[PDB]
């Protein structure tokens, strides 16, 4: 379920469904703390949008 | 992302277009297309 | 694979690009998407509500 | 690189050369620009208010 | 100068467009694209 007025440039290429970059390529490795904050924290600007 | 439309008009006028229709996404004033990223539905099952 | 149905477009700043390729007769029906089309494994057309 | 954002086009000379391509529909909102449209380092769109 | 524009039919239409369409810069009466200087994004990066 997503909300009505969600951007429509996003379907356009590829990208993560949930809304928010996970890809773990970008995290430095074994740093799970930096990996959740990417994932979750919303706080922090989403990678690639 | 694959080939999807809200509006059946937009659907033949990518069925009628010539290779690479599938891939152009394009817009109405309230209706959409989007294009598939690679060229899977229009050509690589069936050309063979 | 994936693919948005239901969304709204923001009115204030529409446009078409396709003018002279399509016409749609006058009816909110048309002007409010609520169905998506695809095709199948065979180039059927198919449709989701 | 440079480009600009905002800028207002002297309308006593107002011109299209695309009035056969694009169709915008008739507000306000759209006859002002206030946002700018750029190209990722993809060929992505990334917007700027 | 750098590819931009201010509404967003006009980024679609150079995205429909074939090679060369980044490089044309074109004016609606209020909104205008202004064009790339050197085929850059268009093609030099992503031909290899």
């Amino acid at each position: 379920l997503t909300p009505v007025t969600m951007d429509v440039n996003y379907f356009k290429i590829p990208n993560n469904p949930r809304g928010r970059a996970s890809c773990m390529l970008a995290v430095d490795p074994y740093d799970t703390e930096a990996a959740t904050k990417a994932i979750y924290d919303h706080r922090e600007a989403d990678a690639q949008t | 992302p694959i080939l999807s439309t809200t509006t059946l008009a937009l659907m033949e006028t990518k069925l009628k277009g010539g290779a690479g229709a599938f891939a152009t996404s394009e817009t109405h004033f309230g209706n959409y297309v989007v294009g598939e990223i690679i060229p899977l539905q229009q050509s690589m099952l069936f050309n063979s | 694979f994936f693919f948005p149905v239901g969304l709204y477009l923001p009115e204030d700043r529409g446009y078409t690009t396709v003018e002279s390729k399509v016409k749609l007769n006058d009816t909110v029906r048309n002007a409010l998407p609520t169905t998506a089309y695809l095709l199948n494994r065979d180039r059927a057309v198919q449709k989701i509500d």
